[PDB]
């Protein structure tokens, strides 16, 4: 059962350089041969490039020539995949995966875990969370939705939780969507009867871990 | 550069059936393909290798076929830890290309999706940006369109759309789009209103409100 | 080696396996390796194949012969043995009893390929999946290919005889080391010379 240990979550800036490490676990590497995949968000699968540990021998896609680079250290069992010239669409997360040392055949059996690598022009900021409030309490007479909205946060990720976790049925968070100026943001509701509009409190409480910020917006109706 | 492409594009059926995913390919390979199964959020996994082997540990439900320029994966008995995207890897020469992809959805009746409107808050009004939330909850299928309609004049190139993942307990979907423009085009216009066609809509539900009072 | 009742395949081509014993020869090789199991039908003369065209080529005027029995129990282990790889690339056949080691990158085209994998441009070798968990025809088989010959020099290596309780003051047939004849076996008063 052998493990493709890998790094973290590296956010960058265009034009900078990136070097993402695939470690396998369990010592020293084999006759494994590996290859780089990477997967564009919300899109199909790429491949880029493969490495042969022990025999030396490594070369990219003929798409991504002059730009990556990489390479094995068999005293530690460490591959290094070093990409330079980073652009605004080389932002994806990036797979290792063991294929046999072969060109042809068997396929990629065990993979690692993932990279997430962003790459864009702007500083840790924190969240501006607005709350939603239950406006036009008419719909249906028994139903109404609500939520709080997270808007202008960077990088991901953030966890939106309401009244501290008590509360799950329900509930949505829509995935994070990248805006013209650079930064994220997500919207989070919840389905709530009428009768418990106007007699219980929500509060949804947003964690930016880069940014160790913890908010607490306190949901109301339209001002009465 | 050997080209693969998968069919059909979403594939949506229902517990218990039979799946059949085909990936005809540009050019002759002989054996050589390999099926990845990716669920939301995680790593691919090999499923089948050289067209008709099954990897270790996969259930045998999982059956493949087909040589030459016309491969296909046919599962069996479809449970719902089934559902997911499903890749094709030619791996006969330079470069080991991938395919487009095939969501296997989940089958239900058709549902009614609720609209609701949220006007941008006093709050967020502090700013120059003001934003405005039409939201779709709790349908089915994927299938759905929002038009923005401010002043009863077309609004396009500056809404965006978000879908949620496939519910796991009712097995349907959630849109939100946003409005986002200036203070000053929001004090500048008097009614704003979200338009929602379905397929499981008779009529398209349109949901407004007029600005300030509320 | 022939009653072991442990291994799969014995099949002696150019002499008979009884006749081991008594046949005595100049030198005995021996090679080893480990082969998938629906390759071992591959390591006869006359035979064709991934493994037997360009791995190891035995010659058609054969005279020794090949062992092989299956080990699913030391080089197969949980997630594959990677440390058993086989060439399936070549310029040309192998003549019999040849070695090729060199893994300069094959070039399948008529485009220069610079020492890197390329189009059209395969890496030579290919390793085993030695899963454990695996049907008979794809587990490891270890493989011994003995192979005797027959040279001008003296021959040196063959098998042990058999000798049998000598007899002594009786009418029999003795033997000792090809002279031979018959008569009466008696012990002598004599003396005689460590050579």
């Amino acid at each position: 059962e052998v493990q493709l240990v890998q790094s973290g979550a590296e956010v960058k800036k265009p034009g900078s350089s990136v070097k993402v490490s695939c470690k396998a676990s369990g010592g020293t590497f084999s006759n494994y041969g590996i290859s780089w995949v990477r997967q564009a968000p919300g899109q199909g699968l790429e491949w880029m490039g493969r490495i042969l540990p022990t025999f030396g021998t490594a070369n990219s896609a003929q798409k991504f020539q002059g730009r990556v680079t990489i390479t094995a250290d068999e005293s530690t069992g460490t591959a290094y995949m070093e990409l330079r010239s980073l652009r605004s669409e080389d932002t994806a997360v990036y797979y290792c995966a063991k294929e046999g040392l072969a060109f042809l055949g068997y396929g990629m059996d065990v993979w690692g875990q993932g990279t997430t690598v962003t790459v864009s022009s702007a500083s840790t900021k924190g969240p501006s969370v607005f709350p939603l409030a239950p406006s036009s309490k008419s719909t249906s007479g028994g139903t109404a939705a609500l939520g709080c909205l997270v808007k202008d946060y960077f990088p991901e990720p953030v966890t939106v939780s309401w009244n501290s976790g008590a509360l799950t049925s329900g509930v949505h968070t829509f995935p994070a969507v990248l805006q013209s100026s650079g930064l994220y943001s997500l919207s989070s509701v919840v389905t709530v009867p009428s009768s418990s509009l106007g007699t219980q409190t929500y509060i949804c409480n947003v964690n930016h871990k880069p940014s160790n910020t913890k908010v607490d917006k306190k949901v109301e109706p339209k001002s009465c | 550069e050997i080209v693969l492409t998968q069919s059909p594009g979403t594939l949506s059926l229902s517990p218990g059936e039979r799946a059949t995913l085909s990936c005809r390919a540009s050019q002759s390979v002989s054996s050589y393909l390999a099926w990845y199964q990716q669920k939301p959020g995680q790593a691919p996994r090999l499923l089948i290798y050289d067209a008709s082997n099954r990897a270790t540990g996969i259930p045998a439900r999982f059956i493949g076929s087909g040589s030459g320029t016309d491969f296909t994966l046919t599962i069996s008995s479809l449970e719902p830890e089934d559902f997911a995207v499903y890749f094709c890897q030619q791996r006969s020469n330079w470069p080991l290309t991938f395919g487009g992809g095939t969501k296997v959805e989940i089958k239900r009746t058709v549902a009614a999706p609720s609209v609701f409107i949220f006007p941008p808050s006093d709050e967020q009004l502090k700013s120059g940006t003001a934003s405005v939330v039409c939201l779709l909850n709790n349908f089915y299928p994927r299938e759905a369109k929002v038009q923005w309609k401010v002043d009863n004049a077309l609004q396009s190139g500056n809404s965006q759309e978000s879908v949620t993942e496939q519910d796991s307990k009712d097995s349907t979907y959630s849109l939100s789009s946003t409005l986002t423009l200036s203070k000053a085009d929001y004090e500048k216009h008097k009614v704003y209103a979200c338009e929602v066609t379905h397929q499981g809509l008779s009529s398209p539900v349109t949901k407004s409100f007029n600005r300030g009072e509320c | 080696l022939y009653n072991s009742a442990s291994f799969s395949t014995f099949k002696c081509y150019g002499v008979s396996p009884t006749k081991l014993n008594d046949l005595c020869f100049t030198n005995v090789y021996a090679d080893s390796f480990v082969i998938r199991g629906d390759e071992v039908r591959q390591i006869a003369p006359g035979q064709t194949g991934k493994i037997a065209d360009y791995n190891y080529k035995l010659p058609d005027d054969f005279t020794g012969c090949v062992i092989a029995w299956n080990s699913n129990n030391l080089d197969s282990k949980v997630g594959g043995n990677y440390n058993y790889l086989y060439r399936l690339f070549r310029k040309s056949n192998l003549k019999p009893f040849e070695r090729d080691i060199s893994t300069e990158i094959y070039q399948a085209g008529s485009t220069p390929c610079n020492g890197v994998e390329g189009f059209n441009c395969y890496f030579p070798l290919q390793s085993y999946g030695f899963q454990p968990t695996n049907g008979v025809g794809y587990q490891p088989y270890r493989v011994v290919v003995l192979s005797f010959e027959l040279l001008h020099a003296p021959a040196t290596v063959c098998g042990p005889k058999k000798s049998t309780n000598l007899v002594k003051n009786k009418c029999v047939n003795f033997n000792f080391n090809g002279l031979t004849g018959t008569g009466v076996l008696t012990e002598s008063n004599k003396k005689f010379l460590p050579f």
